RNA sequence: CCCGGCGAGGGGAGUGAAAAAGAACCUGAAACCGUGUACGUACAAGCAGUGGGAGCACGCUUAGGCGUGUGACUGCGUACC
RNA sequence: UGUAACGGGGCUAAACCAUGCACCGAAGCUGCGGCAGCGACGCUUAUGCGUUGUUGGGUAGGGGAGCGUUCUGUAAGCCUGCGAAGGUGUGCUGUGAGGCAUGCUGGAGGUAUCAGAAGUGCGAAUGCUGACAUAAGUAACGAUAAAGCGGGUGAAAAGCCC
């Protein structure tokens, strides 16, 4: 007998909001990989999404130790012959400070249709306030 | 005795080529290439009679992980304790029985605990 | 093959393929490659090879129980209606009938019927006396070749 | 009428080298 | 009202009234096999587990056909080293319908 | 009834009669016969005859009215090349190749 | 200058997709002698917004 | 007899066992080129398959069940001599 | 060329040490069927019936067992116009080369069984011949002496005749 396999009509998705005033990068953004493959559902399968929607509240003050918020930089290559753009971790703060917690999932997370689709159900925020209150989002301790 | 050989080469690639159907490209009406491509099909067929029971071992095996953290126990601390209270129920039952009915996997959770502690 | 012996192109600096003679076992229209020969195959069974097969057939022959023994055969003029009617009497439909003495009478109605042997007891053969289903042996023909394989 | 004016193509004549070889 | 029962390796989830595909039991076609190594029951949140079977349980089922199975190529095939393998499988199965369930 | 009309070694090539083929596949006849007036390609000329012949047939054998037709399908196949040679520079020869077209137009209600 | 594989029938349907024609639109019917013309185009009797110009 | 250019080619009628035997003529395969229908395909990376697999459509019945066509998505997978 | 000397996200452990306990992890081993070979040993031999242990990755190569094609004998036998070969589809079956049955097309041959003889099996030889692709409806239309208008002809005139 086949075993199951999750069908996406009829598969239900919750929605998640996580407090990152002070969480450390990695593990969080490993705990958001994990719910967002939707590894925490026993009907997992593999080509099936069955994720859940996160929305990541205060995602500036998210803290790093050692010394990595002067040390940890970031690259990507424009496309242009010299053009390899690096901006530091406070800097890309100071830029755009969303893109972080956006890059590290981007990271984590799998790669191809599927990957990319368990990062669009992944929106962050800067702020402490959301315009998803209509979904009604549960809290999560993660 | 002269034997003329072209309805043995008909029978041989007409067989050839309806192995091949639904390949794309030229792959499924030149001979040349869907040879390469029956040899080839045939080859990785060989290779994933044996990959399908990894991927569904590691499928069960994820499923399981899954059910037990929902039940609050690690995979391998579950199945520690299910090896000392002595059950023999194998990963597909024990998946399968994870997805559709979630209570006697309590039951299994909870057995568990009481053999591991 | 009836062609001629010039190599059809150069050998270096054509496009084409190294070729050097048209009648070439490969080309089209070309000798075959290992051509046939008028040749004997005549097969050498030994003296008494031969004999201990005719011993065998005829050892098969009367125990398969196929051999009708006659003390003559005979027909007045050569009509085949009559040796065909002398036959149906008799109750064969295949039969071979080797004989013991010359009956050129024998011959003569026994030339167009199509599944009647006319033969002597010195030129018998094993393919016709295994492939015809009713032998008639004269018993002439039986002390001929008791002779002939004593 | 019928006609079917297409002879075979004898084409290839010759060559030469005539190229600047790498010695 | 399923039960989880072992049949040469391979464990099957069954509920009453079910057809099932073992791989070839040496009993006659149309007898029934008493399969005793049951390892569940389930019963609505009335469960028991075997340890390592259940103590009070049978499970009879009839067996309804015989047969081979599809037929699966196999080809061995080693690149640039001339050998390649062609061969056939059949596996023999055995379908049974579960009835009783204890 | 579907009527058919077939012009056989149409002195074009399919690729060419394709694209008139196209622009008409699928509707009155009436407005097709306007299409191909005013189209200004060869392959006009030669699908205005079949239609021609087409709505001709349509209209003599069976016996159907003009308004009624439509052209449900009409297609261009390959037909049988006849094969002349081009001289070309340095002694080489080039087989070159007259395409044929077989250009068939069903039409009906 | 010359090609290195053989290309599909896919690379070359969809090379020729813009190649295909388009129709003219509608034809103007002269409004005094019935018939159909291009816009702007005298027709074959001659007519052209209603005045026969030619012979 | 009709279309057409008092052509080519075709459509009906006719002989015909047969015209999908019509002279470019028995059988009529493959590459190749189209048409009609079902499914997929315009956020997507690579020997183009194979294992898994939802959906869709078409065929069947102790509704259950399946097959046949497709194959989104996914693990593996760097032609042949 | 572009970080680029963890594989990557990232990690002050998700680093290193020392002691464990678990688990994952191969086509290994075990379980369940299935096939063949080589050994033992009795048998009850149509010379392999019950077990049995053990073996089966394979190039060059050596050995063994077969399938299929054409023709000859078996064959004036058998199937075949109530439809043979051949072609195209499906379904079953064989360890594989394969085999059988059938629906459509075809319109007159085919051949069991056991033997015999081979021009006996193609994917490669810059192989040979025929056919059809591809580049592609792309380059080109062959002197940079040069054409334009009216009238005729026709279904159709830039090129023909005036
Ligand atoms: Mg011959
Ligand atoms: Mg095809
Ligand atoms: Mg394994
Ligand atoms: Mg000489
Ligand atoms: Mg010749
Ligand atoms: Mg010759
Ligand atoms: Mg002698
Ligand atoms: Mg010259
Ligand atoms: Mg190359
Ligand atoms: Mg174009
Ligand atoms: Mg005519
Ligand atoms: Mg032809
Ligand atoms: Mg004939
Ligand atoms: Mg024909
Ligand atoms: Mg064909
Ligand atoms: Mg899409
Ligand atoms: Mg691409
Ligand atoms: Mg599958
Ligand atoms: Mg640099
Ligand atoms: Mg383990
Ligand atoms: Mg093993
Ligand atoms: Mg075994
Ligand atoms: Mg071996
Ligand atoms: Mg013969
Ligand atoms: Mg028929
Ligand atoms: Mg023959
Ligand atoms: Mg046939
Ligand atoms: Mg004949
Ligand atoms: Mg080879
Ligand atoms: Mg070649
Ligand atoms: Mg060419
Ligand atoms: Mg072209
Ligand atoms: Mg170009
Ligand atoms: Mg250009
Ligand atoms: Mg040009
Ligand atoms: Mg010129
Ligand atoms: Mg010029
Ligand atoms: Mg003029
Ligand atoms: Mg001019």
């Amino acid at each position: 007998m086949k075993t199951f396999t999750a069908k996406p009509e009829t598969v239900k998705r919750d929605w998640y909001v996580v407090d990152a005033t002070g969480k450390t990068l990695g593990r969080l953004a490993t705990e958001l990989a994990r719910r967002l493959r939707g590894k925490h559902k026993a009907e997992y399968t593999p080509h099936v999404d069955t994720g859940d929607y996160i929305i990541v509240l205060n995602a500036d003050k998210v803290a790093v130790t050692g010394n990595k918020r002067t040390d940890k930089v970031y690259y990507h290559h424009t496309g242009h012959i010299g053009g390899i753009k690096q901006a530091t971790f406070e800097e890309m703060i100071a830029r755009r400070p969303e893109r972080v917690i956006e890059i590290a999932v981007k990271g984590m997370l799998p790669k191809g249709p599927l990957g990319r689709a368990m990062f669009r159900k992944l929106k962050v925020y800067a702020g402490n306030e959301h315009n998803h209150a209509a979904q009604q989002p549960q809290v999560l301790d993660i | 005795a002269r034997v003329k050989r072209g309805v043995i080469a008909r029978a041989r690639h007409k067989k050839i080529l309806k192995q091949a159907k639904g390949y794309y490209g030229a792959r499924s009406r030149v001979y040349r290439v869907a040879f390469q491509a029956v040899i080839k099909a045939g080859q990785y067929a060989y290779r994933d009679r044996r990959q399908r029971k990894r991927q569904f071992r590691q499928l069960w095996i994820a499923r399981i992980n899954a059910a037990a953290r929902q039940n609050g126990i690690s995979y391998s601390k579950f199945i520690n304790g299910l090896k000392k209270a002595s059950v023999e129920i194998d990963r597909k039952i024990l998946a399968d029985i994870a997805v559709f009915d979630k209570v006697a996997f309590t039951a299994l959770v909870e057995k568990a605990k009481a053999a591991l502690a | 093959v009836t062609g001629s012996g010039k190599k059809p192109w150069r050998q270096k600096g054509t496009g084409r393929a190294r070729s050097g003679s048209i009648k070439s076992p490969i080309w089209r229209s070309g000798g075959v490659t290992f051509a046939a020969r008028p040749q004997d195959h005549s097969q050498k069974v030994n003296k008494k090879m031969y004999r201990g097969a005719l011993k065998s057939i005829l050892s098969e022959l009367v125990r398969q129980d196929r051999l009708i023994v006659v003390e003559k055969f005979s027909v007045e003029a050569p009509k085949t209606k009559l040796l065909a009617q002398k036959l149906k009497d008799m109750a064969l439909e295949d039969v071979l009938i080797i004989t013991g003495e010359l009956d050129e009478n024998l011959f003569l109605a026994a030339r167009n019927l199509h599944k009647v042997d006319v033969r002597d007891a010195t030129g018998i053969d094993p393919v016709s006396l295994i492939a015809f289903d009713k032998v008639v042996m004269t018993a002439d023909a039986v002390k001929q070749v008791e002779e002939m394989l004593a | 009428a019928a006609a079917a004016a297409a002879a075979a193509a004898a084409a290839a004549a010759a060559a030469a080298a005539a190229a600047a070889a790498a010695a | 009202m399923y039960a989880v029962f072992q049949s040469g390796g391979k464990q099957h989830r069954v509920s009453e009234g079910q057809t099932v595909r073992l791989e070839k039991l040496d009993i006659a076609t149309g007898e029934t096999v008493e399969f005793a190594e049951v390892l569940m029951i389930a019963n609505g949140e009335e469960v028991k587990i075997g340890v390592p079977f259940v103590d009070g349980g049978v499970i009879k089922a009839e067996v309804v056909a015989h047969g081979r199975g599809e037929k699966v190529k196999i080809v061995k095939f080693r690149r640039r080293k001339h050998y390649r393998k062609q061969q056939g499988h059949r596996q023999w199965f055995t379908d049974v319908k579960i009835t009783g369930i204890s | 009834m579907e009527t058919i009309a077939k012009h056989r070694h149409a002195r074009s090539s399919a690729q060419k009669v394709r694209l008139v083929a196209d622009l008409i596949r699928g509707k009155k006849v009436s407005q097709a016969l306007d299409i191909l007036t005013y189209t200004n390609k060869k392959a006009a000329v030669l699908v205005k005859k079949v239609l021609e012949s087409a709505i001709a047939n349509a209209e003599h054998n069976d016996g159907a009215d003009i308004d009624d037709l439509k052209v449900t399908k009409i297609f261009v196949d390959e037909g049988p090349s006849m094969k002349r040679i081009m001289p070309r520079a340095k002694g080489r020869a080039d087989r070159i190749l007259k395409r044929t077209s077989h250009i068939t137009v069903v039409v009906s209600d | 200058a010359v090609q290195q594989n053989k290309p599909t029938r896919s690379k070359r349907g969809m090379r020729r997709s813009h190649d295909a024609l388009t129709a003219v639109t509608s034809l103007s019917v002269d409004k005094t002698s019935g018939e159909k013309h291009l816009r702007h185009h005298i027709t074959a009797d001659g007519y052209y917004r209603g005045r026969k110009v030619i012979a």
